[PDB]
């Protein structure tokens, strides 16, 4: 499951830390940024403890300095079964939902209910089905010889089981699972009989299994609101869910928690590029962070002393000071030559690219000259240029050809400022003619 | 996948929840179209619409839209009422069973004339959907 | 086990019988005059006589306005309604803002209803209907582990019984007052009629067949408004699939509000209903537009409007939607003339230290006194909120080195990892490329 | 009941004489003699009903009594005359135009009056006998209805049989039948059969058995505004649009046919026309398009009398970039007559405070009343009005029943007015967020 | 009797083949504008041109709307007249272009005539006569249906198709009811029950229409007047259908939709086909827009497009602004708030202010319409009042004067009553002087 080709943060499998929350120099695909990784590990221990709620953490720094990488590492080290809602800042300006309603849905998607239940199933291999039918179809009789690798039995079947076996046609040689209470019969496949293919089950026929369900609060909010069904969880037209059913869900969840029938898991809400939110969003967040059913909100931004959207003044990080009072700030730093070389080596091993040493030094030099992402993007173009001339190892001139073909930001600005008469300026004046 | 706990404690009534009691309190006891408590409003609306039954508003306000569409019957209404015949409804009514070459029917039969002129009943189909799926 | 989120150390206002505030009581430290004013407002709301009274409490950030509002809501109790709101929630894309404000106004007036629940539940042992094509009545026999009981039923409930596919031997559930019929499943006495069946098998109920219970129903006026203003129509009791056409909110006319008021006024005089006014709390009132500020003047003059409590942390600020209206707290002078203003004062060093100790107590952490002095100095130097939010990283870093107790070095380490707004601004200013 | 003590609930009508001369203090109104006389003239204009499309404007400073005068006019108007009181911000909708919202607000304020007769047969059904012919085209019905006093036998038609087969009665239900129109309703079930079916069900209700005379005659009067007819003749089932507001830009053709048919109904003699008043409070924040539509729509015969209230000085008009008196353009101010209110003095403020204290059932001393009068002289009037209500609670906490000067002083110290709040904000400006988002959070430098 | 700011004018008041006289038809003064409006009325009655535009301009309280209503009264009630405000085109359901096109199509009328051959009256007998050789496997095969009808002074027995008996059964036609059968379609409809069968049952719901006058069979020629917009909204919406979409949309909110140009073209070609047959007459009318400065430049551009159409009616625009910026533009200075592209496409009629004697005569006519009696010196003082402040202020101060005269138990307005009405009700100038000379947020 979970198909994926290659991502920009696909080499990161978690925060590289020891048992004392100390960062290794290189572990789980993350190098450098020791203090930020330690602080994110402390935040991970906050999430794993779960005894506190509504704490806001801001990750701020220069662009292309391990912010989204840190968020991806926290999400990978959280594991499965714990909600993680990663949204962008421009995703809440909707046309059918208000900004506060979309923010409320994104807040309530990150708190889960854990419910354990038990059900009994008959998973077996069908030896023989015998069906006795009448002329008019009044009374049906049925014998079912079914087995595992451990037992063997014969069952008399009633009329509704005859109807449920005729529908979704079960033949001899099949492996099926039957639910007695609901009457759901699933064909797992065919057994190992050459005369798809699965293994015949072992042990008892009538098994009792415990399944664990994690249901978000937003799902129960959609279900309890009678105006729309559960298909609004998939189609997306929930449409301004009222606060009365939210109050009923908030009371019933605590009622289940006191009786021990369910458990509370908190999650992480990540807001990438938080500076694009409006002032009314920040004013809503300032009061939504103080609820008992509030997750931990991590926000990432790279702006420095910019204009707050919806106002006319300037604020640090694009955020007003009342929101910044309610947050603790993790600050990232720029990378050195050695860490850039290590990151580029990790990305070379990730994309199955074989690199010479001098090509790696050239990539590190042009990475500390221009950008990390530019050298991270040249490394796969140079492999195709290498494969055009039929050799596996990327050499120095293979990097030089890709450097010549594909430009960066500074060279493009230089060439545009040199030949600005051929481009459209702000005033809309261009020159298309060559002569005169 | 949905657990049994939410379905049992939130949808179906049992001894520890008040789904049915709140439903009867909201939809029957405090309904403003109830003739047992709001006879004056029912009489006012019966004069306004010309409906011969005073329990009709309770039936309309407590039925789904598709069900109300399906069993809609063209019942008669009394003349002494304020709901009269708007002109476009009269133009819709005079062409219900009118034949061809009548002036009102021919002025009211634009779309079938366009259908029969443009040879649309022998045209082919150029579009098919790629995926067809049942509900989840 | 227990979750703490910026509150829940606040249990109330901590006043005595004469309304004088104690210094440290109820989780509140200091703030005598605002707590006394809030207690007087709580007594006025408990008097249950006046409509449309308004209160605005103003002060600097991190001073205790929202804590005082939650203390008012805790002092009133859970029976009295309390509607919290933010000023940004009044802007919706389905209806106008005045309709949202009127809906939130009517969400704060509640009714208490005395009701009875009557339940029959057991095994169906006899299902005999009799007519006079149209059935007259059905005799249903029920059995539980304490005995049997026979009932007569009307054809209406018989139609729901037949719709639920109830046969002889099923365990059913019949509510007498509402007529709702629920089928649980077949019984374990009929579990051996076949080796394999699709029916679920439940045991017999242990208690008696007939159960009676006294219940109390709380319903707001907006519930009675929305129960009658369904545009598509009524809905069924059980529906996992929604209606095909989406029902959106609509501008509810005042005629429906008047008829709902007529029905409620008729029901109150018979003693069935009890009326309870409540509180509408609006935090961050400076986010309101001038049109909502104008409609608030009309809405405060109605006969059924609840007590409205506003809060703002601004100074002389231009009202949103206007160009050159400089007014205190971002509130126009028309609405301020209808208001009563309660001031909130900032704290000194010892109250900050006491608040930090109180928050460390409720979070089950043990702090050294020398670390507490450093935390108080940090709180006075940067912010009270920054000192409060640094307690949990200190606890985690103390738990890392196998200690149940906070040392000064943990405070220094947590100060090194996490920054406040001022040091972040200093890093922002002396930087090259976007921090 | 469902009415608490409002802001101005003491006003019960306009305190005028038979020669339109205002009393100094009667019917809850104190002072404002010229404004009350002008409002009495406008009230006589409405009660005459021979004129249409006139615009007055109540202009004054805040806390003077413009909406108090409007409440007095509405209370002295009497019942069954439409009075539509809206604010300025109500007409900005997302699914209705401002022109259409103003049209609906205009047509909600003029009604028609219709008289009709009712012959009611209300009773409990005993036995219905249905006789069917051999051909079956015609059916007869023997109805046995009863009261607590007399019972009789009625003959039914086939339409009775069809109408009673629907919403089927089960020989013991309470019905009521009209004779002139044939209206059929099922009120519920009698209390004599309440212990019969052991479980009532979803769609039943219990009513008392009707007593007295079985036959009754009653003349009823209905007042229907033109907006109700507009909504009803626009759909198939239009009363849901009447109660949910989803009418959605009703067309003009149905409006002109309703105007023509109501003129025909007035000419025939079935119904009569009752004009009313449309009050717009805080009229200054309407767009210029709304003002254009208003001064064109004031020229129709089916137009009510429009009372507009405002308190702005020379201020800008919304939708434009210039200033005008009262926030209204001069084209609208040409077609208007202005009633100007005047600020109060010590004695009128004292009398209004005494009336508001009597209405709230609060007992004051003379010294407390004089202190509140001085405070209302210095500050506004509504501050003293709220001070009375909080001083009552401060009094009751002391186990004392009358409000003393100590309680008024305590309520003055606890709650602040506008000027002291402005002074405390301006002295401590560093602790508040200014217009540029700057705030000194920390107490130490 | 209701009077509201108008209805003292009955047409323009011109004589035939000539000019306006000084006072006639409720008009005082304004001779040249009345003559120009009469020429425009004659051009409209000529029924030839299309899309001609008249803008009449002047100051406030001059009589532009009165002239437009005088044009509407002079044309008569059979010619369509669509009044409009420039603020009405801004709708939140459909674009303003579609609203302008709908108001364009509302102003053109169609007069149609038709002949109906009917048979109506009370049923005397209803016998489905069986056939001579019935077919096997069936029951009651019908050869014809004999229906007898009775009305006032005439009875007649009919001989019908076998098919109509199905419609008789579906419409529940019993004996003694009054039925209605048109010739070519059949389609019997049940109009009610006779009044002679009213009092055999104590309780019933069915109405009792009496016996119809005239013979049972009469051909009646009817004449119906519709508009093109009615035909457009009738052809665009579906008829009574059996599909779920038609019944679902009939119970839902009638949301306005963008009518295509194809439907309009089909409507125009079928209307032209029936006009050429000699059955239908086309009556163009007037679309009147008041305060056209409220339109922005997009609606002005679509007006430029739509005035060059083949079917567009006569449009009359009113405005009172001078050198004003066009709405939607920041730097275009234009007369009357109208851009020069539209200004080049219309004819401008200028209206002039009044003097003291004309103000006195207008006040006299408005007093004699409102059934009031004014003294002569009070009339002169009211004319002086109208000269000093406004004509509309002098006109609106008449009913308080009558009420104050009635309160003193007199039937005549005197000087003291108009002084009391002066002191009680203010005008714009004195209210502005009160606002300027006060500093308490007045
Ligand atoms: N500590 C790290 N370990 C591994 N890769 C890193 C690290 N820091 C940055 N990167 C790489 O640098 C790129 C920029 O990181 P990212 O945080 O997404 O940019 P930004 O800081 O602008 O959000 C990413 O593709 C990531 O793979
Ligand atoms: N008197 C007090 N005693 C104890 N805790 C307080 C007191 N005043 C404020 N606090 C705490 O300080 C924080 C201030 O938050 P809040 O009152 O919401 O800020 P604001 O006043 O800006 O709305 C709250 O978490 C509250 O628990
Ligand atoms: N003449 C009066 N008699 C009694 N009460 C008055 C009078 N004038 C004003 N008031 C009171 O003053 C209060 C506020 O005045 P209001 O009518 O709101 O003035 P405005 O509408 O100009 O703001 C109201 O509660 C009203 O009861
Ligand atoms: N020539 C006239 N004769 C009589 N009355 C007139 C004349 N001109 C204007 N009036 C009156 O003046 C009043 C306002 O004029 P109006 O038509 O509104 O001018 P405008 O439309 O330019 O504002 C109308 O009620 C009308 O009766």
């Amino acid at each position: 499951k979970s198909l994926s080709l290659i991502a920009a943060h696909s080499h990161i499998t978690g925060l590289g830390l020891d048992e004392n929350l100390q960062p290794r120099p290189t572990s789980e695909g993350m190098v450098g940024q020791l203090q930020a990784r330690r602080a994110a590990g402390v935040i991970l221990k906050m999430v794993q403890n779960g005894t506190i709620a509504g704490r806001a953490v801001l990750v701020a720094g220069p662009p292309s300095t391990g912010k989204t990488a840190l968020a991806m590492g926290v999400s990978q080290s959280l594991g499965k079964d714990v909600p993680f809602t990663a949204i962008a800042g421009s995703e809440i300006f909707s046309l059918e939902l208000s900004k506060t309603e979309a923010l409320t849905q994104a807040f309530r998607k990150s708190i889960g209910i854990k419910i354990k239940e038990e059900t009994e199933l008959i998973e077996g291999e069908v030896v023989e089905i015998q069906i006795d039918r009448s002329i008019t179809g009044g009374h049906k009789q049925g014998k079912l010889t079914i087995k595992t690798t451990d037992m063997e039995t014969i069952y008399e079947l009633g009329n509704k089981m005859i109807d449920g076996l005729t529908k979704e046609k079960v033949l001899a040689g099949d492996v099926i699972s039957i639910d007695k209470a609901s009457g759901k019969i699933t064909k797992l496949g065919r057994s190992f009989a050459r005369s798809r293919f699965v293994q015949c089950p072992e042990g008892e026929l009538q098994k009792r299994k415990t399944v664990v369900h994690t249901v978000s609060l937003h799902e129960i909010d959609v279900i309890n609101s009678r105006t729309q069904g559960f298909l609004a969880l998939f189609t997306g037209d929930t449409g301004e869910i009222r606060s009365e059913v939210r109050d009923q869900i908030n009371t019933k969840v605590a009622e289940w928690k006191e009786e021990g029938k369910a458990e509370i898991v908190p999650g992480v809400l990540f807001i990438d590029e938080v500076h694009m939110l409006d002032i009314e969003c920040f004013s809503f967040i300032n009061r939504a962070l103080e609820d008992e059913f509030a997750p931990i909100v991590m926000m990432a931004t790279n702006r420095g002393v910019s204009k707050t959207r919806g106002t006319n003044y300037k604020s640090p990080h694009g955020l007003p000071l009342d929101l910044l009072d309610r947050s603790i700030i993790i600050t990232t730093k720029s990378y050195n030559e050695q860490e850039i070389k290590t990151i580029l080596s990790i990305r070379a091993q990730e994309e199955e690219v074989e690199l010479s040493s001098d090509a790696l030094d050239l990539l590190t030099k042009t990475g500390v000259e221009t950008s990390l992402r530019y050298s991270s993007n040249l490394i796969s173009v140079a492999q195709q240029i290498a494969m055009k001339r039929k050799n596996n190892t990327v050499e120095v001139e293979d990097v030089k050809r890709a450097y010549l073909l594909f430009l960066d930001s500074a060279r493009s600005v230089k060439y545009v400022q040199e030949n600005e008469s051929q481009y459209i300026d702000d005033q809309g004046n261009v020159q298309i003619s060559i002569a005169k | 996948s949905l657990p049994r706990l939410i379905y049992e404690d939130l949808i179906l009534p049992n001894y520890n929840n008040d789904v049915d009691i709140a439903n009867k309190l909201k939809n029957v006891k405090f309904n403003i179209f109830n003739p047992s408590t709001n006879y004056e409003l029912c009489l006012f609306l019966s004069k306004l619409t010309g409906e011969p039954s005073l329990n009709e508003f309770f039936r309309v306000s407590t039925t789904p839209l598709l069900k109300r569409v399906i069993e809609r019957t063209n019942g008669p209404k009394n003349t002494d009422s304020l709901s009269f015949k708007t002109i476009t409804q009269e133009l819709l009514e005079v062409t219900r069973n009118a034949p061809s070459e009548g002036v009102m029917a021919s002025l009211l039969n634009v779309e079938k004339h366009a259908y029969e002129r443009e040879y649309l009943n022998c045209i082919q189909r150029g579009y098919h959907p790629n995926v067809s799926a049942p509900p989840v | 086990v227990t979750r703490t989120a910026a509150h829940t150390h606040i249990k109330g206002l901590g006043l005595d019988e004469s309304g004088v505030a104690k210094r440290v009581e109820g989780g509140f430290v200091g703030q005598i005059e605002a707590r006394e004013a809030c207690g007087v407002i709580v007594d006025l709301i408990k008097a249950k006589k006046m409509s449309g009274r308004a209160i605005l409490l103003a002060g600097g950030p991190s001073t205790g306005k929202t804590a005082l509002a939650l203390a008012i809501s805790q002092e009133l109790g859970p029976k009295v309604p309390f509607c919290p709101l933010v000023g940004s929630e009044l802007y919706s894309v389905e209806v106008k803002k005045t309709e949202t404000l009127m809906e939130n106004f009517r969400r704060a007036i509640g009714l208490r209803i005395k009701e009875t629940k009557e339940v029959y539940e057991g095994e169906v042992t006899e299902l005999t209907p009799e007519d006079a094509k149209t059935i007259s009545h059905v005799i249903v026999g029920l059995k539980s582990a304490k005995g049997t009981k026979t009932l007569r039923l009307d054809p209406t409930i018989y139609e729901s019984i037949q719709r639920e596919k109830v046969s002889i031997g099923d365990v059913i559930y019949i509510e007498a007052n509402t007529g709702a019929v629920k089928r649980v499943g077949r019984s374990d006495a009929y579990a051996t009629e076949f080796d394999l069946e699709t029916e679920e098998y439940v045991p017999l109920p242990k208690g008696e067949v007939h159960k009676k219970k006294e219940i109390v129903q709380d319903v707001t006026l907006h519930d009675l408004d929305v129960a009658n203003a369904r545009p598509q129509g009524g809905q069924d009791v059980i529906s996992m699939m929604g209606q095909l056409l989406k029902p959106k909110k609509t501008e509810i006319t005042e005629k429906l509000r008047q008829e709902v008021n007529k029905v409620v006024a008729k029901y109150i005089d018979q003693g069935v209903a009890e009326l309870i006014p409540g509180v509408l709390f609006i935090d961050e009132v400076n986010m309101l537009d001038i049109e909502i500020f104008t409609y608030l003047n009309k809405a405060l003059e109605s006969n059924i409007a609840p007590v409205v409590v506003l809060a703002s942390n601004r100074g002389m600020t231009t009202v949103r939607g206007t160009e050159d209206v400089i007014s205190p707290h971002g509130v126009p002078p028309d609405l301020i003339d209808r208001l009563l203003i309660v001031r909130t004062l900032p704290y000194d060093k010892d109250e900050i230290r006491t608040i930090i100790e109180r928050r460390a107590t409720v979070e089950r952490l043990q702090v050294e006194s020398s670390a507490l002095d450093l935390l108080a100095t940090m709180g006075t130097e940067t912010s009270l909120r920054y000192a409060l939010q640094l307690l949990a990283p200190c606890g985690i870093l103390a738990q890392t080195s196998n200690r149940k107790e906070i040392v000064v070095n943990d405070v220094n380490e947590a100060k090194l990892l996490f920054l406040d707004a001022k040091r972040s601004t200093k890093i922002l200013e002396t930087s090259a490329n976007y921090l």
